[PDB]
């Protein structure tokens, strides 16, 4: 009762055209924290935020990571440094959404297409956190992802026609959970193909239309150069 | 690298 | 002797590579307070870094101020947000006048040197002004004018009119007169002369300067247009 | 807006 779930949804939104997904990401993470279940839209806030804010940090990760081998030693270890200040920069939005996923999302999500869409985060932000993620504790993270996908893949696999977005999403960075994180290229394309080929079959259905195929477009481009 | 969801 | 005065130039560029311009921002403040004059590429990278950091700010201004005008509980909730920004951006402003003041045109050989910190300073003033509200307004409005002439007239006496940053101080000056001095006349004043003058020896732009002194010109002569 | 310098 120490405040505004409502106003907060609001400086989500204005965060958003401002830019200014930091911000847009604490409004939605205070949002969830009020324990109601996230509507349709409250519900693509949050995950515009934080996939907005943890994008940047995964992209920046990346370039840094690179130039760090390459120029692979005080030369080194500025890269070196650099790449671990934003690795745990990273590590926390995963945390942070993957707690806000566990303990609020996922537990508080009725309908089926709610516990695989965050479920599907989950599984999602565990690889990006396992991506990163180096040493002992690595294989524990990369499970934690593996069975998030998989328990949202069945649900979904049991509850949406091939051809919805959701699902095909699900399917899509699933695919490229095995190919790029568990280096298994074979069940890559596995269900790659799977997911599109059955998209395929009710493609003269589908308002779903363009990210119905927008997806398919990516889970063929992934076939494609995989 | 791979692609993956977006908006 | 405290720190090393090179690895920063290179964090500055290794942050920039990571598209981390906060970041890169801070590397060159760093540089830039250790003394020595900017060699053409720190320069650049500090120009860069900062007119990226209080660029995102500028543009969230604009949209947060707008949705502002346009309930109370509903206004005054993008109106305390358009303040949280203003004085992020202020902040940096001051970081950078303060850097440019103290450090970057009190030291700096080069007239293209004096007349790039000083159109630099004459920027930084006036997008203090753009969101500077009040009685202060005035006083900021002409920290500008000042060091923009003050490099009006070093480049309107040291630089060819086709020289990019002789124009670009005519096009960023000109913009100054239009939008923060109200003075639609004196804005299109030295748009055209300054385009006007860069068009005689435009047979000239060896193929170096050619590139960015025609964009540059494009933009004076895109504004000259929408400006009637 | 009006234009100005930028990279």
């Amino acid at each position: 009762g120490s405040m505004d779930k409502n106003e907060l949804v609001q400086k989500a939104k204005l965060a958003e055209q401002a830019e200014r997904y930091d911000d847009m990401a604490a409004c939605m993470k205070s949002v969830t924290e009020q324990g109601a279940e996230l509507s349709n839209e409250e519900r693509n806030l949050l995950s515009v935020a934080y996939k907005n804010v943890v994008g940047a940090r995964r992209s920046s990760w990346r370039v840094v990571s690179s130039i760090e081998q390459k120029t692979e030693e005080k030369k080194q270890q500025m890269a070196r440094e650099y790449r671990e200040k934003i690795e745990t920069e990273l590590r926390d939005i995963c945390n942070d959404v993957l707690s806000l996923l566990e303990k609020f999302l996922i537990p508080n999500a009725s309908q089926a297409e709610s516990k695989v869409f965050y479920l599907k985060m989950k599984g999602d932000y565990y690889r990006y956190l396992a991506e990163v993620a180096a040493g002992d504790d690595k294989k524990g993270i990369v499970d934690q992802s593996q069975q998030a996908y998989q328990e949202a893949f069945e649900i979904s696999k049991k509850e949406m026609q091939p051809t919805h977005p959701i699902r095909l999403g699900l399917a899509l960075n699933f695919s490229v959970f095995y190919y790029e994180i568990l280096n298994s290229p074979e069940k890559a394309c596995s269900l790659a193909k799977t997911a599109f080929d059955e998209a395929i079959a009710e493609l003269d259905t589908l308002e779903s239309y363009k990210d119905s195929t927008l997806i398919m477009q990516l889970l063929r481009d992934n076939l494609t150069l995989w | 690298k791979s692609a993956t969801t977006t908006v």
